[PDB]
């Protein structure tokens, strides 16, 4: 087993490291721990870089680093006065902020970070200061909030405004850290600081392709929070997100890692997990860029046969339904590609006219929406598009044999979302589908009901609460009403 | 009214005990003060303590044996109770030096720094373990403002 | 067996003491029983300090100073005009107030407790005299009722404005004994008395670990009193509780006592039982500190082989808790370390947005909350975490098989929690959940059930009370009464 010669390769990298952490115990002046910094950065670098599963001996360096002297030493040195010293002592911390150290430093003297995060001129510092934010950032949502409340996020909004390309790289990464961990709390913050607005040099950067794509990554994750959905709008940002993800090829990753077992690259089900909410959301850019780094990663994790993952992140169910009520073509062509690289079957786009549909077609959708166990009773039944469309609880529990109240009301989540993807042209003369989606996007489900009482545009003002709740099938008293008081206060064009 | 009162600088080391004493009094007496809580493993920095000196009407220092040590050369303001007492100067507070029973001012006057000296000769009280409640009753006689 | 030798220690102890009793019970004056006091000190001082379980030799000589002469002779010469006899009987009986010694003094002569309180200067005198009313505020609440309606608390109160160690370190210990058995009579009069002022020296102290954290968990105690947590969140001594806990190491006491069988530390099941509900309440201080002294007990207690009390205490589930909806470093790192040293498997902090949650995460928050016996129906149902925040009392029973009527109860308690922890950023647009919380606390857990219907804030002064209860969920009157009312008068914000 190849993990022996990862046992030599360490019993190579400690005892040098022991050495050259010994050469820092002594307070040697700034010449002295200059040179033992250096040795050090250099040892912890070389591991990183190892073909031979650097990842793991660099973690034994990170966590012998931990172990004996600590983050400590580093931590005085990172405030001593001497530029030479906080520079090293910044360079080798910002290498090794592996998960425990990150958890350390959380804990002892982050306020030292912090310190350093007002210290924004000299480049070789601010490199490797927004590194370690990023990292820190990466930490828990209570580390974001003292980074967030303190000049932590300043730090890297101020840097967003530089040219270094190390530094800049940084900060999209370091945004992009703080949105997905910081929870509800700090994104809020964050696009009052308007994170958003300076993302966007980062995206519409020229040189490299992986800083507008960690920039694009943070504005997609801010977005799919709804509350600050309006405002990351405002930015412009937003608009650079679908241009960008259709130029690039989620291939790349796959092959910037080599072949057989290399582990130098690939994210851990905890990073994978958050970018499923990222498909799941409304906007199309999240969407776009959700799945360009999940079929990246799917590239990865089939060559490393490590498909298991996305079966239980949940991503798979989450691409089909990308693929199935898609209406653009780039993320489309992501999701289908994620799907091929993680070998599951395809499906077919659905037919949006669900009022024309026949057997065969409800039959194909009860397959691609996982219902597949009464695929024999909706044929038996012969359930069609139109009488899909009307399905009522009683019909679903008693003659399609749905027993389970939490089935159907997933069978109606999903009809639901059929519901509001489909063409009414067959049915509704008034278009009366986007009357109701003007007032609600989650009231356009209610057309097929609307209009096959007969219902529309004129005729709308004389409902009434029981009618909609009978005839039509809107069970939401909250629904009722708003359409219903929307019908009154419309009556100003049907009266002429 | 967020605002502090009274703000109380003390020296971390001695002055702990005799400054949440003067604290308590004072809160009992319905004075909204202010205390640093400075003394634990992360307290090297916080400029923040001057804003609330700033923010505060009366300031109290409270000298204590070995207390003023740090003062001495200190030409580069380097110490936190210089610091604090500089700033009290600086936005001329009603500033009230407390002297534990023990406590003399340095001899080596030269040294004590020449932006904070004359608190050598600033009025103040002479606190008695014994006789806390009239001792803090001279103190409440100086927080009625006295601008020397 | 070891017991054998400890009757050996006291056939040595046991005749030195009748001896040095003997030489009290004649009327020998103040040079006399001065010396005779001090012997008998000796003896039961020599007995509490024996390594071979002292404890048990010192109840013997406590319990055969009870049998024979009593504690009367000691009140007696407690109130003889000569103070060195006071001194030395208060010091003699500051060392044997065993629970029994505490129940006899309890109702024989402690009047004269209460008349030595008075006597506040001689310093040998008020150590001693504060030890007693500590261990006597230890008693019972009726106990307590009598020291605080006489001049006993004000004593301790008075006294927490000297400089000495000793007194101070009792005056700490006696606050603390006096709030977590006094009930809820007396922990008002301390509060009025203005205990939480008076225990900051003691918490701000420089000198002394323990007198800081001993004063910590008198006011943590006090802050779970939910009538009085306002005043004593006014003595800003609550703000010292968190950075005390952070700097301390549960380990300590653990290697204070030695190896082995040693029981010169550790508190019993009575005194372990009222650190729980530190854990169960809502102050994060408290939650701190219970989680600080509970961790110590759980290195004492692991060491000693007797970590089946936490199991009965219910401190397991309730450390399993912390962890699990932890939002502080502090706590997180203190429980953690609790179930290691019990033994316990470790509950993974739970992802806080639980709308976007698939079935993974919910199979994974029922192990935590401890109903793995539903895992199965819940995992056969698919559901996931729309699903779960809408499940209602007729899904749990009639699809999931959560037949017992307290067993919903109790997993409805549970969903609750989640409800109020959860992260609503991909569901309220509106910040709901702010609203709703800024009523009350615990309206919070309503926010998915208002949004999922399509309400927000500029929706919300229409709704009515049947929308509240059908839609929204919101199954008890007057949650709905009180949410509609400040709707309605919310109306001046929607208007513009
Ligand atoms: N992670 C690396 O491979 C790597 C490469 C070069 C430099 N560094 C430096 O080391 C520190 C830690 O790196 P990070 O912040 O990217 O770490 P991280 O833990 O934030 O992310 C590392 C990635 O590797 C995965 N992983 C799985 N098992 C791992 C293991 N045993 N060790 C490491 N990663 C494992 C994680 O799931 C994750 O996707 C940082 O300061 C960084 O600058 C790390
Ligand atoms: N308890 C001691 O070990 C100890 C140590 C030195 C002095 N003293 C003195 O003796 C008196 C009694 O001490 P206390 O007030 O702490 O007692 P206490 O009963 O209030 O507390 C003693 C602790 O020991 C535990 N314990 C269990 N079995 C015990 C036993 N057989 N004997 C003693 N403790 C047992 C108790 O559960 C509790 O946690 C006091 O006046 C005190 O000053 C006692």
């Amino acid at each position: 087993g190849a993990g022996t010669e990862v046992q030599d390769a360490l019993e190579r990298a400690l005892p040098e490291l022991q050495q050259a952490l010994s050469a820092l115990k002594q307070a040697g002046g700034a010449r002295a721990v200059g040179a033992g910094l250096a040795e050090v950065f250099q040892l912890v670098e070389e591991a990183w870089l190892l073909p031979a599963v650097g990842r793991e001996v660099a973690q034994g360096l990170c966590d012998a680093i931990r172990l004996d002297g600590g983050l400590d030493l580093l931590l005085r040195l990172l405030q001593a006065p001497e530029l030479e010293t906080r520079v090293q002592a910044a360079r080798l911390l910002e290498q090794i902020l592996v998960a425990e150290n990150r958890d350390r430093v959380a804990r002892i003297g982050l306020g030292v970070i912090l310190n350093l995060a007002k210290e924004r001129e000299p480049v070789e510092l601010a490199r490797s200061v927004a590194g370690i934010l990023e990292h820190m950032f990466k930490h828990s949502e209570e580390t974001c909030q003292r980074l967030v409340a303190a000049g932590g996020l300043d730090a890297v909004l101020y840097w967003c405004r530089r040219t270094d390309p190390a530094l800049l790289r940084h900060c999209a990464l370091a945004l992009g850290n703080c949105a997905l961990h910081g929870g509800q709390a700090v994104q809020r913050r964050m696009v009052e600081k308007r994170a958003a607005e300076w993302l966007f040099p980062l995206a519409f950067s020229k040189e490299d392709e992986l800083l507008r794509l960690h920039a694009c990554l943070a504005v997609a994750v801010l977005a799919t929070n709804k509350e600050v959905e309006r405002e990351v709008e405002r930015s412009g940002t937003l608009a650079l997100v679908e241009p960008l993800v259709a130029s690039l090829d989620p291939g790349r990753f796959a092959r910037c890692l080599v072949d057989a077992s290399d582990t130098s690259q690939g994210r851990g089900p905890d990073d994978l997990q958050r970018l499923v909410p990222l498909l799941d959301s409304n906007r199309l850019e999240a969407q776009c860029i959700g799945a360009f780094y999940l079929c990246a990663e799917a590239a990865i994790k089939s060559l490393q046969g490590k498909t298991k993952v996305f079966s239980d992140i949940g991503a798979i169910q989450s691409l089909k339904r990308l693929v199935s009520y898609s209406t653009n073509g780039t993320k489309s062509a992501l999701a289908k590609r994620a799907l091929r690289l993680l070998g599951e079957e395809v499906p077919r786009p659905i037919l949006p006219s669900v009022p024309s549909w026949k057997e065969a077609e409800v039959q194909t959708w009860l397959q691609q929406i996982g219902f597949s166990k009464y695929c024999e009773s909706f044929r038996e039944q012969q359930v069609d598009g139109d009488l899909l469309l009307r399905l009522t609880e009683e019909e679903l529990q008693t003659d399609l044999g749905m027993k389970s109240g939490i089935t159907r009301k997933r069978f109606f989540r999903e009809l639901t979302e059929l519901k509001t993807f489909a063409n009414y042209s067959t049915c509704d003369r008034s278009n009366l589908a986007d009357w109701l989606g003007s007032l609600d996007p989650r009231f356009r489900q209610y057309t097929y009901g609307l209009v096959s009482c007969g219902l529309d545009r004129s005729l709308l003002h004389r409902v009434s609460e029981q009618q909609l709740l009978e005839d039509c099938g809107i069970h939401l008293g909250v629904h009722r009403a708003r359409i219903l008081t929307a019908a009154r206060e419309m009556l100003h064009s049907p009266l002429p | 009214g967020d605002t502090p009162d009274v703000f109380i600088s003390y020296r971390r080391s001695t002055g702990n005990q005799l400054a949440s004493l003067i604290k308590v009094l004072l809160q009992l007496r319905g004075y909204r003060v202010f205390i640093d809580v400075d003394k634990l493993y992360a307290g090297k920095f916080d400029s923040s303590l001057l804003k609330n000196i700033q923010a505060a009407k009366h300031f109290i220092l409270v000298l204590t044996p070995n207390s003023l040590d740090r003062l001495l050369n200190d030409d580069n303001c380097e110490d936190w109770v210089h610091k604090e007492l500089k700033c009290a100067f600086e936005h001329q507070k009603n500033i009230i030096p407390i002297f534990d029973t023990a406590f003399e001012f340095p001899t080596k006057e030269d040294q004590i720094p020449n932006d904070i000296r004359m608190i050598t000769k600033y009025n103040g009280v002479k606190w008695v373990h014994d006789y806390q409640d009239a001792c803090m009753a001279k103190v409440v006689r100086f927080i009625t403002g006295e601008l020397n």
